[PDB]
């Protein structure tokens, strides 16, 4: 065979930067709950939005929002 | 191998009804016959099985053939649940 | 000692894990508790910052309360099943079971229903 | 899982595989065999094809 | 009571000749016992299938060739006979290899 090329730069799959208890939602009293951000309009509650500078997208429906909140 | 675990459970379930599996040697295929998953993922699953005991494998004419052994039937019961007196193809359903 | 020491709740989690009807994790419990799926709720005691404990309290009290104490999470994960093979017996690598919510049930009657009745009716 | 993992291979050499080996070289498609002539040449007597004249 | 003649054509197509000719003889002998008006065992042209192929794998050495071919023997036995007598002649007179088949619709 002929020799291989070798530019240099290699790109690996990102490790993701995992995190737990992360870090939305709150409770002031104890019993009741006080949701932060919002839940999904399309799917049922339990799934939450993603808050950026006037841009949102969900996870269960890959990336399907548009309107602000 | 990096399988969304729901799709894997469907393949196991579909394996246990039949007791048999006729997969192609066709990667890049969008969806498998009968099962609603990619063919490649079924072959990865039946590759993963063959190694840790089970599952008698052939590769003739671009068609893999996988039958479940006695220990293969035991582990598929462990993954799903179904206790005893069940389908596979170890014995007949009624009269056929 | 013939009487069970809260061992009719772990038996539900085994049968739920066996029949494929567990909503283990933080978010799956919330989705289970919202619509008609999650019937029995399981929240961890030892929780840092009190966050995940307070969440399930609210999800329980949102419509129908299905909650109970739970024995330090790690014991439920070992009791249910979190580890492939693990030698001949025991020797499972320890896992925190997190928040869990029961779907399906499957098995009927026995001590599990007796513990659910006493905690609910007061 | 990645999006672009497929050129449009409806036709030509790259689409037409054989039933047996998976080859794109000397492929009998006549009478819809879909067999590389060398495997055909092996099994021809099995598939009903005999040398008469 | 019925005696409703649908006009049924029988298709006999196969590789082997000595079976096919014996099968074709068996149906007409059944027609002679059941005594029906029928056109005899019609014999259509034999579609010979010619796969031309070089003998080699490598394409090296001399350029030799093998006409791997298949004989086919397409025959017909047209019946001017009812539906029920055809149901009888389908049940009996079945040999291995030869492709027995019924058109049934004139
Ligand atoms: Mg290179
Ligand atoms: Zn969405």
């Amino acid at each position: 065979k002929k020799v291989y090329t070798t530019p240099k730069k290699i790109r690996h799959k990102h490790k993701k930067v995992k995190l737990a208890v992360l870090n939305y939602y709150k409770v002031d009293d104890e019993g009741k709950v006080a949701k932060l951000r919002k839940e999904c309009p399309n799917c049922g509650p339990g799934i939450f939005l993603a808050n950026h500078g006037d841009r949102f997208y969900c996870g269960k429906c890959h990336s399907t929002f548009a309107t602000q909140k | 191998m990096l399988i969304p675990k729901e799709d894997r459970k469907k393949i196991y379930q579909h394996l246990f009804q039949e007791g048999v599996l006729v997969a192609k040697k066709d990667f890049n295929q969008p969806k498998h016959e009968e099962i609603d998953t990619k063919n490649l993922f079924v072959i990865k699953a039946l590759q993963s099985l063959t190694s840790k005991g089970f599952v008698k494998t052939q590769f003739s004419w671009q068609y893999y053939y996988y039958t479940l052994t006695e220990e293969g039937v035991v582990y598929l019961r462990e993954y799903l649940n179904l206790p005893e007196h069940i389908f596979p193809a170890t014995y007949l359903a009624g009269q056929s | 000692a013939e009487l069970t020491i809260e061992d009719a709740l772990k038996v539900v989690l085994r049968t739920s894990l066996v029949h494929d009807g567990l909503a283990r994790g933080l978010r799956e419990s919330a989705k289970a508790l919202t619509r008609g799926e999650g019937q029995l709720a399981v929240l961890v005691e030892s929780v840092t910052e009190e966050a995940i404990s307070k969440l399930v309290q609210g999800l329980a009290t949102e419509n129908n309360v299905p909650l109970i104490k739970v024995a330090d999470a790690k014991q439920l994960g070992e009791w249910a099943g979190l580890g492939k093979i693990d030698r001949d017996g025991n020797a499972r690598k320890v896992v925190g079971a997190s928040v869990v919510v029961v779907k399906n049930w499957g098995a009927d009657t026995q001590e599990r229903e007796i513990l659910l009745e006493h905690f609910s009716q007061q | 899982e990645n999006v672009w993992y497929s050129h449009p291979r409806k036709f030509g050499k790259g689409s037409r595989q054989c039933r047996i080996s998976g080859s794109h070289s000397g492929l009998i498609r006549k009478y819809g065999l879909n067999i590389d002539r060398q495997s055909f040449r092996e099994k021809a007597n099995d598939i009903g094809f005999y040398k008469y004249r | 009571q019925e005696v409703v003649i649908h006009k049924i054509r029988i298709n006999l197509t196969s590789t082997k000749v000595k079976q096919l000719e014996n099968v074709s003889a068996n149906i007409i002998k059944n027609a002679e016992t059941f005594k029906l008006v029928k056109k005899g065992p019609v014999r259509l042209p034999t579609k010979v299938l010619k796969i031309s192929t070089r003998k080699t794998p490598n394409g090296e050495g001399s350029k030799t060739w093998d006409t791997y071919e298949m004989r086919i023997h397409k025959r017909y036995i047209d019946l001017e006979a009812p539906a029920h007598i055809v149901k009888r002649i389908t049940q009996i007179t079945i040999e291995p290899g030869v492709d027995v088949e019924v058109i049934i619709a004139a």
